[PDB]
């Protein structure tokens, strides 16, 4: 990442933050990750919740292919067969142990790059998260924010992770999203939620009109 | 000699959902204590709510569960003092219901529910005429107090709490949810 | 001793027995190091000691014995067996021996068989008589309704389209209904959490792999629960194979096969194509008693060509295709190649009855679903 | 080749074919299988309005009666023949006895009552008369099993495509009425079994974010069932 936005990052968040720029080698990228990983291994076998915020995943797995030893079964755009295999487990590693505490991982991807290795970086890690957010630069052309496609992202087993009655809710609030366009759709929810003050006022709002 | 087991799975069935109900009331005043405090404890909350709609669910299972338990005692209770009228005033009754009664002896299936539902039609009215005088009827002998502590219907509170209904897809997923609640509790 | 329960039980009363029995530095490396760590401090005692494994023979000679609570990975809980054991008893991968064993010494660092005391709940000698499947002729000498006994199953299904309960209901059908039979759940680079709630949701042992773990850990998964497969219907018991996803299982072939100097669509080469037929043909029939019976998933519309690519080649392999979608049934059912033919050819006009070897018989058939269509190629 | 293992016994069912795909001939084996197979239940081979050297095959090829109307005279002895043949056939029904119905064709005796019927403003796209519709109806459910004794049944033949406009809305109504239909073309085998209109409903909204088993229910079941003629698949569209 670039060092202004590295700065930017340390001055802007409450927690410790680390970085490593893209003037240092792609063994720093690599060994900054291994270190990230095994602090939050070992914090979260003492029952605590680790979160980690990753920008970006689709770096990390460039710097790990261009780390690791090559082994002869090269894949389209230049990707290494076993040179996914370590970003996987970095990104695998996030779990709800049932023993105690938690780790939790947000990984940000890089797409429509104009480069075929994020196209198969992305492709290989497509199915793996079971959270996914997806944005777009069109809606973002608008300059609305956030940039978020609503319809087109979405939650695995989020019954778990909410109450019964507003989940209905949010089930009424995609049906009537669904068929809007995206942009049309974004627009909407903000001014929706720009006159509200509350989610919960916000979903009495839509349940009583 | 099944009434009083049957007596015994009522109570048991009321204690528990009564027990529901006490820890209901204490999460949703915690609940409420923690909503009047000024700490950000959001996640609590959630895991607060969490908790109150598992416990609701409970209460309902429960609720059912007594209810259904209830109608069992009142019925087989019912079978019972049916029974040992019978065996005393059978032929009383066959000789002033005679006619459809020996047609049932050897009348065709047809023949023999439609004297059913003419003799059960006759004693409708039958009944509704002589509730006329609407006198303070008594329970059995041996049944009195069985039925005067399950009492004559169930409480308020145990059927208003079971208007809402779940669909086969809520029960999966409230019962998921309490046996994760459960292994919460244990450990 | 009993390495089954041994193994089997959690770490929680695992590591008291281990500083019970005269450890110190235990909770401290993965779960089968400790058990080679009681490994040691036994072989410094003594006792008799059983060893049990789904046997597995190694290109230079010696084999060894997967577990089957391990997931089947490679590691320090192998049980070490001599060529000459392999020889005398024409031991094959896939057995599960429940034998005796020895404690290590120099030269080996872990447990060696020495004799087994039955061969897959089978005597040693007794079942030296076995027909093979290659030389045994295929001929037939809710899991039925959909696929019943001998037959192979695949469903195909996109994301987000309740494949994981599918397979659930299905594995809890099998459970009750037909607890004779032995199930069977395996799991290609599964999320952690899917492949728990497999584990601890089913009745029968499942084994599962997570994406974590490379491709080459799918290839030696894959290969040993097939040859478990085939070692537990010799001895006359059904089995049935519940395999998710074969689309993943091809990727990770096809991502660590050596290729073959010529490609296909897709970067795939023949062998990683005519490796899946393997796991088909051992289960395409059973003869006398037992039998193998697949039901395999795949992924469609992904994002990926390349796995529409194995799906169009997995096409016609199976006979029960269960499809979730319509765009792909339409497909399947009705080839459009035909038609490209014919729009152009007009019915091909070569006969003025040849369309009577085209019919479609199409009753509305009864079920306990209720009243559902039906339809039929009669294609003479 | 057999009615029972075709139309079985009691219930009603079409086979529909486009000009030039071989009715006639498939009509002739049916016949014979049903006179071979089932000697004791009553043939009886109908024609309407198609040419006489075919209605004489038919009668000569066959052992039972052949109703038949060639096309020269006009459609009113076609609906006439209807009637009469229908009434004979629900004296069968009053005499104990199963009947087995082969007519050729109910389109043509559709379009005839909707050229024979007197106007009564009811008429839809195309001119096409209710009363023209409901008499059809009453035609085509008479011929409901019988269950007290014995069982009719009929086996229909319609024409798809014959480059005409009235044909394909009758075709449609009992695409909405049909018990079981037989189809020998290429398209109308995809219209039926995967409906275009269903589909474009579905696709205005895209992938639908049907809750819970409402994905699930929509299920496509292919089975090598085994047949005579040996591993012949069934496709079955299940439903909750
Ligand atoms: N019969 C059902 N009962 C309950 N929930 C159902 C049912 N059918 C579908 N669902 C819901 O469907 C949602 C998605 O189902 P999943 O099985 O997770 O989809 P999926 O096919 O497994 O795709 P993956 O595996 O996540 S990529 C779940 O959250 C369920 O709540
Ligand atoms: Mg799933």
């Amino acid at each position: 990442e670039r060092p202004e936005e590295v700065t930017e990052m340390q001055r802007l968040v409450k927690g410790e933050v680390v970085a490593s720029t893209f003037d240092e080698p792609a063994s720093r990228h690599v060994q900054v990750a291994e270190m990230v990983i095994e602090k939050a291994k070992r914090l979260v076998e003492h029952k605590k919740d680790v979160i980690i915020l990753l920008d970006s995943i689709t770096r990390l797995a460039r710097a790990y292919n261009t780390v690791v030893p090559a082994s002869g079964k090269v894949l389209t755009g230049g990707v290494d067969a076993n040179a996914l295999h370590r970003p996987k487990r970095f990104f695998g590693a996030a779990r709800n142990v049932e023993e105690g505490g938690s780790l939790t991982i947000i990984a940000t991807a890089l797409i429509d790059t104009g480069s075929k290795m994020d196209e198969v970086i992305y492709e290989e890690f497509k199915g793996t998260g079971n959270m996914e957010l997806h944005l777009s630069r069109k809606i973002a052309e608008k300059r609305v924010f956030p940039a978020i496609d609503y319809n087109r992202s979405g939650t695995r087993k989020e019954e778990l992770l909410t109450t019964q009655e507003e989940l209905q809710k949010m089930w009424i609030l995609r049906k009537i999203i669904h068929p809007m366009g995206e942009i049309d759709a974004m627009e909407f929810l903000i001014n929706k939620l720009a006159m509200t003050k509350t989610n919960d006022d916000f979903f009495e709002m839509m349940k009583r009109s | 000699t099944a009434l009083q087991q049957a007596f015994d799975t009522c109570q048991n069935n009321k204690a528990a959902w009564l027990q529901r109900k006490n820890e209901l009331a204490a999460a949703e005043q915690e609940y409420l204590r923690l909503l009047s405090g000024e700490g950000r404890n959001v996640s609590r909350l959630d895991e607060l709510r969490n908790i109150i709609e598992v416990r609701k669910w409970q209460v309902n299972q429960a609720a059912g569960r007594y209810i259904r338990s209830h109608e069992a005692v009142q019925h087989i209770s019912i079978r019972d003092r049916l029974n040992d009228f019978m065996q005393q005033h059978g032929t009383a009754l066959a000789a002033a219901l005679a006619p459809e009664l020996m047609g049932y002896s050897e009348l065709t299936a047809i023949a023999r529910n439609c004297a059913i539902q003419r003799a059960t039609d006759a004693l409708r009215e039958a009944l509704l005429s002589w509730l006329a005088k609407g006198e303070k009827i008594n329970y059995s002998a041996q049944d009195s107090d069985i039925l005067t502590t399950i009492g004559f219907r169930p409480d308020v509170a145990s059927v208003d709490d079971s208007r809402e209904k779940f669909t086969p897809a809520q029960n999966m997923i409230f019962s998921r949810k309490s046996a994760q609640l459960a292994s919460r509790q244990s450990v | 001793m009993n390495l089954t329960e041994l193994k089997n039980t959690p770490v929680s009363e695992l590591i008291t027995l281990g500083e019970n029995m005269g450890l110190e530095n235990l909770a401290r490396m993965r779960k089968q190091d400790i058990i080679f760590a009681i490994l040691k401090q036994h072989a410094k005692s003594g006792e008799d000691i059983f060893g049990d494994g789904v046997l597995e023979i190694l290109q230079d000679g010696f084999g060894f014995l997967r577990s089957a609570d391990s997931s089947y990975l490679a590691g320090p809980d192998d049980i070490y067996v001599s060529p000459s054991q392999i020889r005398r008893f024409n031991l094959r991968t896939g057995d599960t021996i429940s034998g005796k064993i020895r404690p290590p010494k120099e030269g080996e660092r872990y447990f060696a068989l020495l004799k087994v005391n039955e061969v897959n709940f089978d005597k040693p000698e007794n079942a030296r008589n076995k027909i093979l499947f290659e030389n045994l002729t295929p001929l037939h000498a809710d899991l039925a309704s959909l696929i019943g006994r001998g037959q192979r199953g695949l469903i195909v299904a996109p994301p987000k389209a309740g494949k994981t309960m599918l397979l659930q209901n299905i594995a809890q059908s099998i459970a009750y209904n037909h607890p004779d039979c032995v199930l069977m759940v395996l799991l290609i680079d599964e999320r952690p959490e899917e492949v728990t709630e497999m584990q601890r949701l089913v009745k029968g042992e499942v084994v599962a792999s997570t994406f974590d773990e490379p491709a080459s850990r799918h290839v030696q998964v894959a290969e040993m629960v097939i040859e478990k497969a085939k070692r537990l219907v010799e001895h006359k018991k059904d089995v049935i194979i519940l395999l998710d996803s074969i689309t993943r299982l091809a990727r990770a072939y096809n991502t660590v096969v050596p290729a073959s100097g010529k490609v296909l669509t897709g970067g795939v080469d023949a062998n990683a194509l005519h490796r899946p037929k393997r796991f088909f043909g051992a289960a395409r029939n059973v003869e006398e008693g037992g039998s193998l019976t697949i039901i395999a998933t795949a992924l469609i519309d992904t994002g990926s060509k390349m796995d529409e690519v194995i799906y169009e080649e997995f096409k016609g392999t199976g006979n029960m295709e269960l499809h979730l979608s319509r765009k792909i049934a339409e497909k399947r059912v009705f080839p459009a190649i035909d038609y490209n033919r014919s729009g152009t050819r007009k019915e091909e006009l070569l006969t003025t009855q040849e369309e009577l070897q085209k019919m479609w018989i199409l009753r509305k058939i009864i079920h306990p679903m209720g009243e559902i269509d039906a339809m039929e190629f009669l294609i003479n």
